[PDB]
């Protein structure tokens, strides 16, 4: 179903929403995540979709039940969620809105830094074509 | 040049360096007193942890997993009360002799509930929830196998479980002080002095909490193992029969006294070749009338122990009966079979076959008065069998065969054994009636029984008690080899055989169908003069070449080397070499009840008796009750509890490390490491290897979360794949391996910061693509509740 690749990163996808790092996301941590990066989901909605997936029945998602829980439009509206204002263009302040709110610690310097090494062309922000290039190196 | 551990008499191992190689061995300078050099064999050096003041929760955060750093990490959390440490999934646990506050209050029991292991500090309240929720989840039943010598601190730990079971998860049913109160009844019919431990049980407990569908206790049940019926007869000097006979004549009143003729202990067969004195103190030893006292009792005083008490526990044991329902009749029923059983012992034989000698003539009284038997009844079993005239289906007629001298007193003792092993189910059945339930979906049961022992002289009674651990090791090896291969999987570390070494060899070599030595023991009895020495060289005829059995000559201590070949055998158990002196191996093989006498007591006037009763030899009824038990614990899923005595004298904060490293070996602690060796032995958590490491990265790697730091670590460093696997939760290495990547950390900080430097590019992707498939992945979350 998923190439070796993409069963890759989304491992390391999945360290982001299991944060404690026992190696499996409860339904709080869930949560957190999507909320964090602009979303609404509702305490029933989690529980009932966890527990459609959850073989092992042990109330909790380990990472090979993440992967079936788991369309270059969800690609765009990921983009989307960088995209604040939504001008196409990633800024290095708002890049350091989505880091902070999914929990990355880091100083302006790191952002900018970050921001360089994936804008092709040098115009300060990060465009939709060289956010897709990343990704699949 | 760097820091090994090296034998130690007393604290089983001391640093020191290694000055000289020899050729199967180290010379080592010892650091504590530098020039009284000293030669070890090689496989006794291990490396040690250069820090010497760290301890671990788990003992698979080690550099070096090895029993001499499994030993020392142990003493460390010791002097500091951390009495629980974990080997992965397995438990340490040191006999503090001291009550710790607040580590079994019920608020600790209250934050146990619903953690995994190794998200709380070690405890047995986590392995008992690890239990309850493997069998609430799976579906399975569940058994917590315990270690240890008597009075290890396994008492306690039973106690724990059980208390954290039925407060957590039980309806205000309190079960588990229920079987507190009948303990004294069962350790009064069920344990006895040994010369190690004043109060040992003789039995296999499995004490076993049972739930309900919905996860929730209903009721208990002991199940009960491998009763030792040979210690009902005879004893050992500085040993003794069950607590039981002790209690009784040390503490009835002298009415009782008169109704079932007791007298001090040295009247009996059954307890008089054995230690004859009874445990008591100055004020205890005043309320013993003198008539209860032996000579030796008189001569050397009593036997001294702090809790251990015959008169006070018979008092003790009188209100245990009260407790689980027993009137005062059944109270002297029980009494009445005990004194039955002494008094049966005392019935002795000469050549007319045979005849009652005239001496034995009360004996006979007492006994058949007391196992409500007739006299003359009893008199001719013992000295006569039944028979039919053929074997092989022909009609035939029956006959009276007269018994040899030896044969009579061999029925006296196996009716003995019968009589005493029929009334110890009883007791136990008694017990069980104070617990009851219609039903129940599955179990969590705590295992004791009797440990892998050697002494100087071993004989038939330590052979299967070695036998029954070698099989209980087996089953510990074959599950820790079952969670590691699991825990790797889960973890994506890909594909790992691990190397196990078997030792279903020294199985087969003591209970293989023909060939094994129970076979060939059973073999023996049916030559026409059965003899120690012919079953004992057939033993290392057939079995001339096999890995694990020796003959005595070849033994590394000097007090084997006389023995014959024919007087006989080493047996290369798990935990060690033990050889096996063979004289009377044959006789305590046997002890079957003719026919005639076993219906005679099944239909003795007595109610209570009869009640007790609605060609094996001994080896293989231990064969059979073994695998039962065995059978049992194969249903289940399986956690491992390891105590250890801290010292021989019953004191806190004192850590006898010799005495430890050989209970860490007789556990089979140290064949579960060796085992662990061929997997991923060394594992470490992001967040651990993160907070050693960060000290020496750059500002802008230690402010990546731990996985991150750790994966941008390892590819900068170019790590081996083979030695270094990257999964979960933790990083795993092979054996030495994590000490290795501790080197490169700390050997050439200019190589350290160049490869951090030319990293830096694969970090700042890793770090998009990190975040950038989590914004896909919380889109496609979003999706799937569209659906
Ligand atoms: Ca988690
Ligand atoms: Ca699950
Ligand atoms: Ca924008
Ligand atoms: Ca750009």
């Amino acid at each position: 179903q998923l190439t070796e690749e993409q069963i890759a990163e989304f491992k390391e996808a999945f360290s982001l929403f299991d944060k404690d790092g026992d190696g499996t996301i409860t339904t709080k941590e869930l949560g957190t995540v999507m909320r964090s990066l602009g979303q609404n989901p509702t305490e029933a909605e989690l529980q009932d979709m966890i527990n459609e997936v959850d073989a092992d029945g042990n109330g909790t998602i380990d990472f090979p039940e993440f992967l079936t829980m788991m369309s270059e439009e969800e690609i765009r509206e990921a983009f989307r969620v960088f995209d604040k204002d939504g001008n196409g263009f990633i800024s290095a302040a708002e890049l350091r809105h989505v880091m902070t709110n999914l929990g990355e610690k880091l100083t302006d310097e790191e952002v900018d830094e970050m921001i360089r090494e994936a804008d092709i062309d040098g115009d300060g922000q990060v465009n939709y074509e060289e956010f897709v290039t990343m990704m699949t190196s | 040049g760097k820091p090994v551990w090296a034998p130690h008499p007393t604290d089983g191992f001391q640093v020191g360096n290694i000055v000289d190689i020899g050729p199967d061995s180290l010379t080592i300078e010892p650091l504590n007193q530098k020039g009284k050099t000293f030669l070890a064999l090689i496989n006794q050096v291990f490396p040690a942890e250069e820090d010497s003041k760290k301890d671990v929760e788990d003992n698979c955060s080690l550099m070096y997993l090895n029993e001499a750093t499994l030993l020392h990490n142990i003493k460390v959390r010791y002097s500091k009360d951390r009495i629980y440490t974990y080997v992965a999934n397995i438990l340490i646990a040191v006999n503090p002799y001291f009550d710790i506050p607040k580590i079994y209050s019920s608020e600790t029991i209250k934050s146990y509930q619903g953690k995994s292991l190794g998200t709380m500090p070690p405890h047995v309240f986590a392995i008992a929830d690890k239990a309850f929720r493997d069998m609430k989840v799976l579906k399975l039943s569940q058994s917590i196998i315990v270690s240890g010598e008597s009075g290890a601190g396994k008492t306690e730990n039973t106690k724990f479980v059980l208390r954290y079971l039925t407060e957590s998860y039980g309806t205000g049913q309190d079960i588990d002080d229920r079987i507190v109160e009948a303990n004294p009844l069962l350790e009064a019919f069920g344990n006895a002095k040994t010369v190690r431990n004043n109060n040992s049980s003789r039995f296999g407990k499995f004490v076993e909490i049972h739930f309900n569908e919905k996860s929730s206790v209903v009721g208990g049940f002991v199940s009960h193992y491998l009763l030792e019926k040979s210690r009902i007869c005879v004893q050992g000097k500085e040993e003794r029969n069950y607590h039981i006979f002790y209690r009784l004549c040390a503490g009835a009143s002298e009415d009782i006294r008169e109704r079932l003729h007791l007298s001090s202990p040295d009247n009996f067969r059954y307890l008089n070749r054995g230690c004859t004195r009874y445990f008591a103190n100055k004020e205890t030893d005043k309320q013993i009338l003198q008539n209860r006292k032996s000579p030796e009792y008189l001569k050397a005083g009593s036997l001294k122990d702090p809790l251990l008490d015959d008169h006070g526990d018979f008092i003790r044991m009188c209100t245990a009966m009260k407790k689980i329902g027993l009137d005062d009749e059944e109270k002297l029923d029980l009494f009445r079979v005990v004194a039955g059983v002494l008094h049966l012992g005392n019935i002795d034989f000469e050549e007319a076959g045979c005849n009652l000698k005239n001496k034995s003539t009360q004996a006979l009284e007492y006994c058949a008065e007391l196992l409500g038997l007739d006299q003359d009844d009893l008199r001719v079993s013992l000295t006569t069998r039944v028979m039919l005239t053929t074997a092989g289906g022909a009609k035939g007629t029956v006959i009276k065969v007269p018994l040899k001298v030896e044969q009579a007193n061999n029925a006296r003792d196996a009716l003995a054994k019968t009589v005493y092993s029929h009334l110890f189910d009883h007791v136990v059945n008694r017990v069980n009636q104070c617990f009851p339930f219609e039903t129940s979906s599955y179990f969590i049961g705590v295992l004791d029984i009797a440990g892998f022992e050697y002494f100087e002289h071993n004989s038939f009674e330590q052979f299967c008690i070695n036998y029954c651990n070698e099989k209980l090791q087996q089953f510990f090896n074959e599950r820790i080899l079952k969670e590691e291969q699991e825990l790797y999987q889960k973890e994506g570390l890909g594909v790992n055989e691990v190397h196990y070494v078997d030792n279903q060899d020294c199985i087969d070599l003591i209970e293989a169908r023909l060939v094994g030595i129970l076979d060939i023991l059973d073999e023996e009895n049916r030559l026409p003069q059965p003899s120690d020495q012919h079953f004992t060289s057939a033993v290392h005829q057939k079995h001339k070449d096999h890995f694990r059995l020796s003959i005595p000559r070849k033994s590394k201590l000097a007090i084997h080397r006389n023995i014959r070949d024919d007087e006989g055998f080493i047996i290369r158990h798990f935990a060690g070499a033990v050889c096996y002196e063979t004289t009377q191996f044959v006789e305590k093989n046997n002890d079957a009840l003719h026919m005639s006498l076993e219906s005679l007591i099944c239909e003795s006037r007595d109610k209570f008796i009869r009640e007790l009763f609605e060609f094996i030899s001994v080896g293989n009824k231990f064969k059979t009750q073994l695998n039962l038990l065995l059978d049992k614990l194969r249903s289940t899923g399986a956690s491992f509890i390891r105590c250890i005595k801290p010292n021989l004298k019953m004191t806190s904060h004192h850590f006898e490390g010799a005495q430890i490293l050989s209970q860490l070996q007789c556990s089979g602690m140290v064949s579960v490491l060796d085992l662990m060796q061929g997997g991923f032995p060394s594992r470490a958590s992001f967040h651990e290897l993160y907070n050693m490491y960060k000290k020496y990265m750059p500002d802008k790697l230690a402010r990546l979360d731990p996985r991150l730091f750790c994966k941008a670590l390892f590819k900068a460093l170019g790590l081996n794949e083979i030695d270094y696997k990257f999964g979960l939760t933790k990083v795993f290495f092979r054996p030495g391996k994590f000490a290795e990547f501790d080197q490169i950390m700390k050997s050439d900080p200019d190589h350290l910061a160049e490869l951090v430097k030319r990293v830096n590019h694969w970090l700042i992707c890793s770090r998009w693509k990190k975040v950038q498939w989590c914004s896909l992945s919380v889109i496609k979350l979003k999706n799937k509740i569209k659906y």
